[PDB]
């Protein structure tokens, strides 16, 4: 089965960027009709977009982090990255990779199972 | 964007009886595009319902979820020792996505 | 005065091509369930309303009805700079005011995007502009090719000649880009709606790929 | 005396666009289950049998088959006063004449509304008149156009030109108020079957479009 | 000789015609789960493969590929007696062959009725015989009217102008008797399934309708 | 050189006509749950495609578009033995960039086959062979007789003439081999997504078809 | 959710007007798929129709009312509202108003959910 | 216009037995367009059935309608204290809408 892994650095001091890489095992991101996202969750409080990409290189952000978020993918080695600029402790939370479903139609992002 | 409200904030129940979660939208919802997600505290977010009446793979049948326009339901139909824990309702039926507030469900 | 005319056409004949086109993209099954897309439908009624403006106006103002056939014609000496700006303004404000007129005569529950163009979600902006620039390239140059004074071999009719070129545009990049082919024609939606995503892949995608037809066919093919 | 020949071709060519134009519209799946509908086998239907009669009877009665056609060319001083109350008079009894038939042939369990032309229940008859108005507008300046004897410029065949401008007008407005662009298609089932709900639009808002193409064509682009 | 020309001219036209015309008509769901059936496609192989023989054969033979014309032409003394029997032989012997060759090749799974025409369920033959009557009456008057030689007015494609009429009574008539009008085209196929249900309709009908055109054309509208 | 310029158009008209046909046959309900094929919007692109590169450039390199064209007009001595070797192989190339470029452009869960023609799985490769042979022979014939100078009945558009040819040969055979006509067309897709089934048919099929067409006409009906 | 509330003069004189206010809260008449009609019940009958409307201003009345009923909509205030004319004895019933579902692609008036 | 019948006048049973009600139209309703309405005496009615088939949100699993043609059925698997009240049915397949006659409940 798919299975996903993140990895960062855990700790950022304000102002920094924050690189996170998700590692994909079990599926190809190339070969497969699905897309890849990532999801925080801040103590106490709900699960919040923040954006996805495809294997082409298209990306879809959330447009309150538009300005912030950059998602890019490395098919070579079955990966994606994020990198959240201008980091404040707002931004404290718990980061996931998922495996985010979408219409063939239109492209655009449906649920998101299976989760990291 | 449609903003969820999911009510109520807490759900009080015994064991083994029926649990009901209502996730209102406040616009119309495209072709019943809503899903659920159950977390357990501490864990990652998981996938049961697709649609608001679909059913993930490898999901206990007591799971079921119905509605249309933009009244959706998630109903138990016995409640079990682990299923007392969050639950979240997204919209994927207009860009941008968007999800719930959550349902805690707690032990009375 | 002559000049006064040919504008005012250009300003009719752009708003009914933006309204009755436009109309016949909307879905009637609604938001909550959408009726299957029917492409042929879509195809023939944006290919058969230039092929009638064409005929209507062809006389009158040259039958351009697009923003990149008239930049086309401008750098090859065929309308002069003066006169190419008040094309582009008139076929700008028709396509605003044509939008305008479906949105008041159509229900709140189907108005939907107001057929709007869009890049398909999958499809990278570099793709996308590389499909606006060929289904553009191949309407310039039977454009170009319909009228060109120096052949004797043309035979029917050239307006509906055009019109089924923009068919096949349609017939094939709906899904991808929207087939606009027409910076008039996406320009005018999207100030009603106000939806300006990827919104310069129809001004640079269609005018590039117009310009190389014409500069292709002028200098090039038939000197 | 050619007159009477003339009246009665449009008896005739009245006759049989209206019999198999709302033959096309019957729904074959009745009233239990009804299948869906195509609308491009309407708008084709429509607009090719137009381009038939035209071609059929041009030469014999001027090919109006249209009391609103008719409108215009009395007020332009194309045909005199007397000589139109007659082709008004001939459409409006083919018409009544083809729909009868059509209700003869048809089984009862499809008849349906036999082909009669209704407005939107959200849309108003103020807005209902002004899409017919405009959808006439553009089918009589076509009309105007290519028959226009001062144009070199004129290829193909007219009889076809003027059916594409009725097949995008359906293509359009089905859903809106029926596309009927025509006084006499709408009279014909309405006496039948005796649906007159909304049915002063259907000859104002014809009447009034096929008025200012005639004489904004006329008077002021090629006067 | 020009006479064995124009015979074997309308077999080869009357084989290929019935070929693609009736694979058109191929079910190809089966009898277990039918889909549903396309009224565009159907009508416009029928009327683009008429429109595409007449532009081959027209010079050759005449390009009648019909038998219902044939007898038409021969009562407005248009092709002599002797010459229009070899005509109606060679046009039923295509119809046998090309509807012979379209079973070889289609699997048994769909070759269903191998497109024969039949009357509606709930429509008495007197009806369908009316209605194939009409059907046929609109489309030899157009062959009449396109081709007449004292006419200047003529634009465009006379052998389009011809299919877009078969087209039309397709649109139409094909729940109702299946839309013949051709008697050769309803005789292939029936000779080879042996389905001979209400086919007398399918001669005396097409061929009235034909004579009332011919003879109506040629001495009363323009004599 | 107009040589230069004659291979060039071939290669150009080639690359476009693929990219747009192919275009519309991809199927967006992707592999999970594919939508119906609409059967009419296939064959009007395919047919429309061809009509309109014949108009952009028929007076620059003839207008063939296909190997099986090239070689016919070779046997009746329209073009040099010289001058058609690069024909083919021009052909050849545009087929694989318009291929390639379709590839590049669309997502890869929509891609599918890219378009390689097949047969059917119930129909024997002998079958297929003679369904390719005789749309190929009325495509062909069809050429020779708009085109042929000696006649003076020639009326409307030649390129829509053989437009409407190619799509009735696709509403015919698209469920029994695809309905190539043309062993370039089926060459390009087969190259990118190396499937070579069967792929001997689609070369020998169209070109004895078009063989039997030139030479007939050439030499025995109109010599 | 959506509420509605009637409001009017509760005791009419024979021959004058039976002026009627609904006023919607919850939901907002323009934006939405709905249209809003009144029914009636004389006492010890059933349920009678009598009229919708929608947001663009057309409406739709009871053949056998349709020369005494008129319905107007004022979606500033989020109200509809109901003008009788020629009251008689006869007119003596419970009046409510409901929020009218219909079909798109005809604009017919279907059932009746919620009610007043 | 469409007239809509409703027997028996009035129904007469025990708590917890079944109950099936009958609304006969006196024409063809196009596309099963059938709905029903039960109304508390002084209270304002409420929907249970649109589409003949479709059940509304948050009513009771025991309300189930289904029917064609002319004849549509409302059955309840089993009565309850409350369900005890007047019955509506309402065609909408042809303007102008019309509802039916009312179908008493009493117990038996």
């Amino acid at each position: 089965q798919v299975q996903l892994q993140e990895s960062g650095p855990g700790l950022v001091k304000p102002s920094q960027t924050l690189p996170l890489t998700c590692t994909v095992s079990g599926g190809y991101i190339s070969s497969g009709s699905h897309q890849w996202g990532w999801i925080r969750q801040p103590a106490g409080k709900g699960l919040e977009w923040i954006g996805r990409i495809y294997t082409s290189g298209s990306t879809n952000y959330n447009p309150s982090l538009k300005s912030r978020v950059t998602i890019s993918v490395d098919t070579s080695k079955n990966q994606f990255s994020l990198k959240l600029s201008s980091v404040t402790a707002a931004d404290t939370a718990v980061y996931y990779c998922a495996r985010v479903n979408y219409d063939l139609l239109t492209g655009r992002a449906n649920f998101f199972d299976p989760w990291g | 964007e449609i903003v969820l409200t999911q009510s109520p904030g807490t759900l009080s129940l015994s064991p083994g009886e029926r649990a009901t979660l209502s996730c209102r939208a406040s616009q119309s919802v495209s072709s019943r595009s809503v899903a659920w997600y159950q977390q357990k505290p501490g864990q990652a977010p998981r996938l049961l319902i697709y649609g608001a009446s679909n059913r993930a793979t490898g999901i206990p049948d007591r799971f079921s979820g119905s509605g249309s326009g933009t009244d959706f339901t998630l109903t138990i139909s016995r409640l079990e020792p682990e299923d007392f824990v969050v639950f979240y309702c997204q919209q994927y039926g207009s860009s941008p996505l968007t999800f719930g507030g959550g349902t805690k469900v707690e032990i009375k | 005065q002559a000049f006064w005319k040919a504008v005012t056409a250009e300003f009719l004949a752009m708003l009914i091509f933006v309204l009755l086109s436009l109309g016949s993209t909307i879905n009637w099954g609604g938001t909550e369930k959408p009726l299957p897309v029917d492409m042929v439908l879509i195809s023939l009624c944006f290919g058969l309303s230039i092929a009638t403006m064409v005929q209507c106006f062809g006389h009158i103002s040259g039958g351009h009805i697009n923003p990149a056939v008239t930049v086309a014609m401008v750098c090859t000496r065929k309308i002069s700079i003066a006169k190419s700006v008040f094309y582009i303004a008139a076929q700008c404000l028709g396509a605003i005011i044509g939008a305008g007129i479906l949105y008041l005569v159509t229900p709140p529950s189907v108005v939907g995007g107001l057929g709007v163009t869009m890049v398909h979600g999958n499809l990278t902006a570099g793709h996308g502009l590389l499909v606006e620039l060929i289904i553009t390239f191949q309407l310039v140059f039977t454009i170009f090719a319909s009228c060109d004074s120096k052949r004797t071999d043309v035979t029917g009719s050239i307006a509906l000649a055009i019109g089924f070129s923009v068919a096949i545009g349609h017939l094939f990049a709906i899904n991808y880009t929207g087939a606009s082919m027409n910076p008039a024609r996406s320009f005018g939606p999207a100030v009603i709606m106000g939806n300006w995503e990827n919104h310069w892949i129809y001004w640079v995608g269609p005018i590039i790929g117009a310009v190389l037809a014409g500069g292709l066919y002028e200098y090039v093919f038939c000197p």
